[PDB]
């Protein structure tokens, strides 16, 4: 009624400010730069240790160790350089949907349909890997978890709310109820002061770890968001959606700077990532292969087709040396 | 160079053998997906015989290791996590036969759920098992409440002999394909061993179909 | 009144087409199974069958050069030894692998519990070694005595001498007849009584269980089994019966006459060799997934 | 009505945010890329001498 009308008036007011702030297309500014994104990317390494579909993966700070989780029930930490399996952590629940790797490498997270963020410690006196803490406080399935420090973790579940957890404490010290749909992605800023989350309501909302507040909301999509990563600088981020279009938003302009759409693709976008410099964008699609888009010219730079199934999660190493990409074929491939 | 690398390679090979052994054990187990609008009905099936996210129920029947998943405890968007169960052997659908007059329309909600999962791209070749719950109460309830309360096009005598068949026929006609998926409808009984016997017989048929496709004789 | 020339032309054409299509199909199957597809029980069984048939097809030109030269063998004694043992190993392995695949299908259809519980990759690898060891043990007499004896006319032929030392031509003939007849009986038994009957029983049980339980929604499961059984029978049964007939009259055969029996043996051998090349066309290429993966890889 | 009231308060509270020019934001975004273009293994093909992957 009156309250709904006031919300509609506020919605009309905020969009007018964004339109007034906008003066020209962002791609038009970068139309005069030489496009050097045309590269040839091959299969440098192939990893085959999973007996089931891989749903998530994460890179390490040293860019030598990567984690991968599958539906078999095994969490494997791979040595990227030597291909050897450093660790193979069994999982109580085989139905997993996300996994995270600590910046210091001391901890590894795992979440799934059993809505428990089981965190395992890698550096332990015993040879075997034991469970450190089981964060069982969520209602829906965990969809994305990310490590800020060795003591705090942010996990996004399917119950429309995100939560900040502490391994030492074991309880949610911060809860984000601003979303309306099921949150399906997470991405931390380089300084870890703020993060954004993509939900099933086709909107991505910015959050603050220290405050717990929702600074701003982006609603530039008509389909549910499946992945998100911040720009290397941290002033921008890109969200991938099932409508085969992934868009890049800015923390200041707050609208669609670039739009990566092609008429020959209709498959839902599953993974989105940025390189070290952020000039080229790594995007994973549901057409059994991923693609590379120029983050400044909004054109597809190269085609990366080496997987026998759809991509689930792909990540770029911290140093930007090589990008690794998993898939449902139980094969993880590191490409440079 | 070859000193620490050999230890890492040996460690990788040693755990890989364990993964293969664990992978064989995982493939040995047969998986059964469960869901349905009848959240009360599924509890009776699980508790009929001896053996938080989702609940995994593991038991063995006639030298076959069954694995039973309780998904009705999950309340979220189905398409965002239903692809995880793409490799299940056979889905078990539990629906209450007496939910036709509940408002919550309850039977219509289950009908939509049944149609929504039969048309899923992840269950193209996954045959689903059907269980009709509260059969004993259903025959008593139809005497006082006609079955045509929620069915706009029902024309027949209100007796359990043909009313149950009509419900089974209606459910079996919700499939867009009738060759890859075979629905095994059963009438739940008070006997504990008879409830699980149908599951073993149904799973045996599904295993035969998977073996035939794997061997190429399909 | 003599159709020997037309029969020889037919045999040459059959050998050539067998070689080319078997080599091509077996190479494609080996590549797809080893690299494009993951290893499963049926996948590794088909890979083993493809290896066994591909080695035989690769060695087939060494029979082509012998047939073109007739009795004369223009290659070395060690090469003849290697060829005549590898071909026997390939044929025995192919027959035993067909029998093993039939038994595997029978145990998968009749006992789903057993194939769900115990039938895995490791058990498949363990059971695969069986047929190969059995073939090696049965062929051991071929390795022992297949020395390429020369001829008085000038043509040197690869044949079982059966005697390293020739005490007397009559004694050598008698020993050769005895060894040939016992080897023929053993070959006929172990290659037709066990394998063919096991295959027939397995496919009959599969057909009966798929008919008495209504597990077939189409004629394809029955048609494929009938086609493969008929192909195996038509390829091997005439060869086995002709070999048995030759074994019965081996004493008269070794004297020099009965050239008609020899040409019948040759044509039945060609027909049996045709199986080693038509095996991938039915056991592998018939599968929809196999064809789709082969198309995608190419 | 509590959820609706919170949404209305949230929308009005986030209005006071410092906007920046889109062209300036676009120039800032590309400024980082060109500054880090030299140290970009994905953009410039790194030689195999120092490439950890070969």
């Amino acid at each position: 009624d009156q309250l709904r009308q006031e919300a509609e008036q506020l919605k009309n007011q905020i969009r007018d400010a964004r339109k007034a702030c906008a003066d020209a297309t962002l791609s038009q500014i970068t139309n005069n730069i030489d496009p050097v994104g045309r590269i040839q990317m091959r299969t440098r390494r192939t990893l085959r240790g999973h007996l089931a579909k891989i749903y998530a993966m994460h890179w390490g700070t040293d860019s030598r160790l990567l984690v991968s989780a599958s539906q078999d029930g095994k969490l494997i930490i791979w040595d990227s350089y030597t291909t050897n399996k450093v660790h193979a952590i069994p999982l109580r629940s085989s139905w997993v949907m996300t996994c995270a790797y600590a910046p210091s490498g001391n901890y590894v997270a795992c979440g799934g349909l059993d809505n428990i963020c089981s965190i395992y410690n890698l550096k332990t006196r015993e040879g075997n890997v034991r469970v450190s803490r089981e964060l069982a406080g969520h209602t829906g399935y965990l969809s994305c978890c990310r490590f800020l420090d060795d003591n705090q973790i942010v996990t996004s579940s399917g119950d429309t709310t995100c939560a900040l957890w502490d391994i030492e404490t074991g309880q949610q010290t911060t809860t984000f109820t601003g979303h309306t749909g099921d949150v399906m992605s997470l991405s931390l800023a380089p300084d870890t002061r703020l993060f954004v989350s993509g939900a099933c309501d086709a909107s991505a909302k910015l959050w603050d770890v220290r405050e717990g507040m929702c600074r701003q909301t982006f609603t530039g999509h008509e389909s549910d968001i499946n992945a998100i990563c911040f720009f290397p600088n941290g002033n921008a981020f890109a969200t991938g959606s099932d409508d085969a279009t992934c868009r890049l938003f800015d923390l200041r302009a707050d609208q669609e700077l670039m739009t990566y759409s092609h008429d020959n693709i209709i498959c839902g976008i599953t993974s989105v990532s940025f390189s070290k410099s952020g000039r080229l964008l790594l995007a994973g699609y549901d057409d059994f292969n991923c693609n590379v888009w120029d983050a400044l010219k909004a054109d597809r730079a190269g085609v990366l087709a080496g997987h026998d199934n759809r991509v689930s999660c792909l990540g770029v190493t911290d140093d930007g040396m090589a990008v690794a990409t998993g898939s449902w074929d139980s094969f993880l491939k590191i490409w440079n | 160079l070859s000193a620490e690398d050999k230890a890492a390679v040996e460690r990788s090979k040693m755990i890989d053998r364990n993964l293969r052994e664990d992978g064989e054990k995982a493939a040995r187990e047969v998986k059964l997906l469960l869901l349905g609008a009848g959240e009360s009905g599924k509890c009776t099936i699980v508790k009929q015989m001896k053996i938080t996210g989702i609940v995994e129920t593991h038991f063995t029947f006639k030298d076959l290791h069954f694995k039973m998943f309780d998904v009705t405890a999950q309340r979220s968007e189905r398409k965002k996590w239903i692809h995880c169960f793409e490799g299940v052997t056979a889905i078990i659908f539990c629906v209450a036969l007496s939910d036709y007059d509940l408002v919550l329309n309850r039977m219509h909600a289950s009908m939509k759920l049944f149609d929504s999962i039969c048309n899923n791209k992840w269950f193209t070749d996954t045959s689903i098992i059907l269980f009709l719950n509260k059969k004993d109460l259903f025959e008593e309830k139809i005497k006082k409440s006609p079955l045509t309360i929620c069915y706009p096009e029902y024309a027949g005598s209100n007796t359990y002999e043909e009313a149950a068949a009509y419900i089974q026929c209606q459910f079996e006609d919700l499939n867009k394909r009738k060759d890859t998926k075979e629905i095994y409808t059963h009438f739940t009984c008070s006997t504990d061993t008879k409830n699980v016997q149908f599951v073993f017989d149904a799973v045996t048929d599904v295993i035969i179909k998977n073996n035939l496709k794997d061997c190429g004789l399909f | 009144s003599a159709g020997y020339l037309f029969l020889d032309i037919i045999t040459y054409l059959v050998f050539a087409v067998t070689f080319v299509l078997g080599v091509l199909g077996n190479g494609l199957v080996i590549w797809v199974a080893g690299f494009r597809m993951t290893h499963t029980v049926t996948t590794i069984s088909y890979l083993n069958l493809a290896v066994a048939d591909f080695c035989f097809t690769s060695t087939l030109p060494f029979f082509m050069v012998r047939k073109a030269m007739g009795g004369h063998w223009p290659f070395g004694w060690f090469l003849c030894k290697f060829v005549f043992t590898i071909v026997d190993i390939n044929l025995f392995g192919s027959v035993f692998l067909i029998a093993l695949i039939a038994l595997d299908r029978c145990v998968c259809v009749l006992h789903p519990v057993w194939t769900q519980n115990h039938r895995t990759v490791s058990l498949a690898k363990k059971v695969i070694i069986g047929p190969w060891v059995m073939a090696l043990l049965l062929t051991l007499p071929v390795i022992i005595r297949v020395t390429t004896v020369p001829g008085k006319t000038g043509t040197v032929a690869c044949t079982f001498n059966f005697s390293p030392w020739t005490n007397d031509p009559k004694e050598r003939i008698n020993v050769a007849v005895a060894m040939l007849t016992v080897r023929g009986i053993i070959r006929f038994i172990i290659g037709f009584s066990a394998p063919m009957s096991i295959v027939a029983v397995s496919y009959g049980l599969i057909a009966t269980k798929i008919h008495k339980q209504g597990l077939i929604k189409s004629s394809r499961p029955l048609r494929v089994l009938s086609f493969v059984a008929a192909a195996f029978f038509l390829c091997w049964s005439p060869y086995q019966v002709v070999a048995l007939i030759a074994t019965v009259r081996i004493r008269e055969l070794l004297q020099g006459m009965y050239k008609e029996i020899g040409i019948a043996v040759d044509v039945t051998s060609a027909l049996a060799f045709f199986n080693s090349c038509l095996n991938p066309m039915l056991y592998v290429f018939m599968g929809q997934d196999f064809r789709e993966r082969l198309i995608h890889a190419l | 009505i509590a959820q609706a009231r919170k949404l209305v308060e949230q929308l009005k509270m986030e209005a006071n945010i410092d906007r920046i020019k889109v062209s300036k934001a676009a120039a800032d975004l590309m400024a980082y890329c060109e500054a880090h273009a030299k140290e970009d293994p994905l953009l410039t093909p790194v030689p195999a001498s120092e490439n950890p992957f070969r």
